[PDB]
């Protein structure tokens, strides 16, 4: 697709068969969802935020599908205002910003 | 408002 | 042009006679730089990201210069980590994702 945006980028995701919305957002590393639980094997992690490091669970070669395409990859939980697909994903699914 | 970037 | 995510997508924008390197941010409604006097009334204002929020003075109708457009709206001025152009000026350039 082509997203455009005068609105918010957000799309739908499916993440261990479970379906959500998540913000497509270039100014981002790294992916990081809301609070849930995920297949196996996680570490902590600490990623800088505003204000200071904030304290995440970082799960490695995780599928998700974004917009019916695939990517696997790190994905981190925490507590972030919204689902955030990051650059470690975004590069996977081969979006490119256009202007 | 949101800024969500994220290093 | 087109501009993959490899990496960060820094771009160089002009604002007066003023050079910065911004971040092209999907993730961000609005624009912020840091360390800008610019001309105009300005109003408080706190804007959030992951760790929390800072506050930011928001000026309107300031004109920015990105890769050669010229992009005219509000700028918001505090302590972010990086300079950040959001959706308010990157639709403005005609901005898209596409994948």
């Amino acid at each position: 697709p082509q997203i455009t945006l005068w609105k918010r980028p957000l799309v739908t995701i499916r993440i261990g068969g479970q379906l959500k919305e998540a913000l497509l957002n270039t100014g981002a590393d790294d992916t990081v969802l809301e609070e849930m639980n995920l297949p196996g094997k996680w570490k902590p992690k600490m990623i800088g935020g505003i204000g200071g490091f904030i304290k995440v669970r970082q799960y490695d070669q995780i599928p998700v599908e974004i917009c019916g395409h695939k990517a696997i990859g790190t994905v981190l939980v925490g507590p972030t205002p919204v689902n955030i697909i990051g650059r470690n994903l975004l590069t996977q699914i081969g979006c490119t910003l256009n202007f | 408002r949101q800024a969500n970037f994220l290093g």
